[PDB]
């Protein structure tokens, strides 16, 4: 019984030597994907400002979007999100919305079936596979004008630093499905505007809608990208210290069962001189 | 020191000094239990008692025990123990309280004669010497 006890000090050593290569594997995937995070961050503003900020509206049909991650090391954060998709698919419920559940991510299939399955319908998953572009975010964004809601619903971890995540709703509204019904006061908010297109009013802001869910969406699964590798890393951190605090203790098990099979066989050993002398 | 009584027998000393003297501290904080007064005894290190009593059971050649110890060092521990009573109203009403101390490796309070006094004694002042190195003092687990 004293080869089970060193075979185990082989598991946790090696263990405690994984969680820490992916402590900063998930250290440097960080940072070279933080030069990525506030470039992106650009571009969301000027359709916030343009179109507000109207997450608590009474659309028809919505389409809400957790984007979660594709690995699951990450230590709850496609779990966070997940609980904060019901507290917000519960707060915008108020006359019986019609809601498209979406995933972007392998893990946010596996837990919104568990909380809300039958207004589910699509799952992007493999996306941080290469990297996080554009034109792979509009696809994605494309595949949402299929459908055709009145607002989305995007629920994403914003990345602030490496210790702080918070989930953030950023809502985008069909054109003028709903859109420019929320920017009416007593006139219009939007009618400040010179349009300058080819065509009207009401097909340039099809076409400055969809671009304003695609860049939301591109900075959300980028957002969160990042935001995947700064949580692995504390729980990466946080699995070394369980793995050598397992350690310690399987060390102090081990010394205390070798010193117990010296007293064992040398006791066997003057037993059978004191039985011959 | 008005109070106290002190009996010494330090590491220099012979073992079986050392195995004999809680024995003959016991005796001296009988006086007090007999006569209807109180007494407190510290035995510092009975772990340190214990192996003295090893030393003079494996020269003895004694057969060793599970720590090398004689296998009689429960009795050692618990005749000793079970002198530090209260006595009933017929006789005196005196008491004696007994505080051994034993001295663990690294936590280790599954060992022989850790728990041994463990199954002797009424109760147990754990130290643990994670809430000493914070400066938690008297580091009381």
């Amino acid at each position: 019984s004293n080869q089970a006890v060193k075979q185990r000090i082989r598991a946790i050593k090696n263990i405690g030597k994984i969680t820490k290569a992916m402590k900063m594997v998930a250290a440097s995937k960080m940072k070279n994907a933080q030069i990525a995070v506030e470039q992106s961050r650009g571009l969301v503003d000027p359709f916030v400002r343009l179109f507000g900020d109207f997450p608590a509206v009474n659309s028809n049909k919505s389409v809400v979007v957790a984007v979660t991650s594709d690995k699951g090391l990450c230590g709850g954060l496609n779990s966070n999100i997940t609980k904060y998709t019901r507290a917000t698919l519960a707060t915008t419920e108020s006359e019986g919305k019609d809601v498209v559940v979406v995933s972007i991510g392998d893990k946010g299939r596996s837990q919104l079936t568990r909380i809300e399955s039958q207004r589910y319908q699509l799952a992007i998953a493999d996306t941080y596979k290469v990297r996080v572009t554009f034109g792979q975010a509009s696809l994605i964004v494309e595949e949402l004008i299929k459908h055709n809601p009145q607002s989305y619903q995007i629920l994403f971890n914003k990345f602030r630093s490496a210790i702080s995540f918070k989930p953030t709703v950023a809502t985008i509204l069909s054109p003028d499905l709903l859109e420019k019904q929320l920017e009416d006061v007593t006139g219009n908010s939007l009618d400040a505007y010179d349009i300058e297109a080819s065509h009207e009013r009401s097909d340039v802001l099809r076409d400055l809608t969809e671009f304003h869910l695609g860049v939301t969406l591109y900075n959300a699964m980028l957002e969160n990208n990042c935001s995947e590798h700064a949580s692995r890393m504390s729980a990466m951190e946080n699995s070394t210290k369980s793995a050598g605090e397992m350690l310690g203790k399987l060390t102090l098990d081990y010394n205390r069962k070798r010193q117990a099979t010296i007293t064992t066989e040398l006791i066997e050993i003057i037993a059978g001189a004191s039985a011959l002398m | 020191m008005r109070y106290t009584i002190m009996v010494s027998a330090t590491a220099s000393d012979a073992a079986p000094l050392q195995f004999l003297a809680p024995y003959s501290g016991c005796a001296m904080a009988e006086y007090f239990r007999d006569t209807g007064k109180h007494g407190l005894i510290i035995y510092d290190d009975l772990s340190k008692q214990s192996v003295a009593y090893r030393q003079m059971s494996l020269l003895l050649r004694r057969p060793p025990g599970r720590e090398a110890f004689p296998g009689d060092v429960f009795y050692l521990h618990s005749r000793l123990l079970e002198r530090a009573a209260k006595l009933s109203k017929e006789l005196g009403g005196g008491s004696l309280t007994a505080f051994p101390v034993i001295e663990t490796q690294a936590g280790d309070v599954s060992a022989y004669i850790a728990t041994n006094v463990i199954s002797i004694t009424d109760g147990q002042i754990f130290l643990e010497t994670e809430l000493f190195y914070k400066g938690i003092r008297p580091a009381l687990n």
